[PDB]
């Protein structure tokens, strides 16, 4: 039951799918460059290692083709065309989707770690560099008295590069989480049972405001 | 308020999504992936869903019998020839009726009925369930199927099921008894 969800299975299937048949087609290869053409009596040949034809489908597949090596029988050159055909398709759909799902993975998971004397406040709801911003500027501001509030931003949502920016620039003062105050397990993870206050910004230029409310 | 109560009436709750079950109640303890099932507002019976029905499917497969049996209950007891009246689109015929098919309304039903006071009270006083069904059953006719328990015992209003208890399970004075009954 280890394989759980969907994209693990796929992720899991492409890499053992193409490592497999990778190292299939070299062992191939292998054997028929090392063992020379049969129409020539086994007289042309090359000492290829397997290792050598391993590098060589990688630098034909990604289309790199150094031509450092090469295939010289009329079996092993067949088998490059046939192998061309095929696998430069595999390589430019597999590696592409691999980076894809390395992609798609939560970035601002993990959990506030409370330090050991200061408060901080939760905010969610509509949490945007426009909202952040007017919110930041008006709470942080000098004016007010100097008091250590940590700002902990709770959201569904990956950050803007803009909102990524303001955050980094606030970084000893405001920490962002991926998540929703819907999970009890999101509020564990902003440590809400013991944060100051929970302010739940809304979105004043919504489509409709009772959907909002 | 009604001071001129709250948490003390009785709900019950169908929701649309399973998941929503955590906002009903306060000191649940709730987490997200505990099934519908377990949670505190269904063992009360405070909350219902469509996703504990769908295994009917395979009842209805497994035994045919069975389901009759949950629908003449769960209906008061409705029947093919009622179906079929409704499907005749006239919309639901009655008026007076004969003693032949008036003898209809002797017919079992549940029933919940307490331990606090009446004959069955000394079995709420430190008895065991197994006591208390073969009395009910013997005297009464009352087939027992299970408790309603307070789920605290000392504030709150909120109890839980029990179904089929085991025969040495300790009563309390403040349980219920689900009951099959005949009048
Ligand atoms: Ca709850
Ligand atoms: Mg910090």
């Amino acid at each position: 039951n280890v394989l759980k969800t969907s994209t693990l299975i796929r992720l899991v299937q492409l890499v053992v799918s193409f490592v497999s048949l990778w190292l299939t087609a070299a062992g191939f290869l292998h054997l028929l460059e090392n063992s020379g053409d049969p129409f020539f009596d086994f007289g042309n040949a090359q000492h290829l290692t397997y290792w050598e034809c391993l590098y060589f489908l990688m630098v034909t597949m990604s289309t790199v083709g150094f031509g450092d090596i090469f295939a010289t029988t009329v079996l092993g050159r067949t088998f490059v065309v046939i192998f061309i055909m095929i696998f430069i398709g595999l390589f430019a759909s597999f590696i592409p989707e691999i980076a894809e799902i390395l992609g798609k993975r939560q970035k601002y998971g993990g959990s506030y770690k409370k330090e050991r004397g200061k408060r901080h406040v939760v905010v969610c709801g509509y949490i945007t560099f426009d909202s952040v911003s007017n919110f930041l500027k008006d709470f942080l501001h000098k004016d007010r008295e100097d008091v250590d509030v940590e700002i902990v931003f709770l959201h569904k949502g990956l950050p803007g590069l803009e909102l990524e920016g303001l955050l980094k620039r606030h970084f000893t003062q405001v920490e962002y989480f991926w998540g929703s105050v819907m999970d009890a397990n999101d509020l564990e993870r902003v440590k809400i049972q013991e944060a100051d206050a929970c302010l739940v910004l809304a979105n004043k230029y919504c489509q409709d405001p009772d959907q909002e409310d | 308020t009604f001071d001129d109560a709250g948490a003390n009436v009785p709900l019950i709750t169908e929701l649309a999504n399973d998941s929503n079950v955590q906002f009903l109640d306060q000191d649940d303890d709730d987490d997200p992936d505990t099934e519908l099932y377990m949670t505190q507002p269904f063992a009360c019976g405070t909350a219902f869903a469509v996703s504990v029905l769908d295994s009917l499917m395979s009842t209805s497969y497994f035994n045919d019998n069975a389901l009759t049996l949950i629908r003449t209950l769960i209906t008061g007891g409705a029947t093919p020839e009622l179906e079929q009246i409704l499907a005749e689109g006239a919309g639901m015929r009655g008026g007076y009726c004969s003693p032949a098919v008036l003898a209809n309304r002797d017919r079992c039903r549940v029933a919940q009925i307490s331990l606090f006071d009446g004959p069955l009270a000394q079995f709420g006083q430190g008895g065991h369930y197994g006591e208390l069904f073969v009395y009910a059953l013997r005297h009464f006719g009352i087939l027992c199927i299970g408790l309603y328990r307070f789920r605290d015992t000392n504030p709150s209003s909120k109890r839980y099921v029990i179904t089929n208890p085991p025969e040495d399970f300790p009563l309390l004075p403040t349980d219920q008894v689900y009951v099959l009954t005949y009048k």
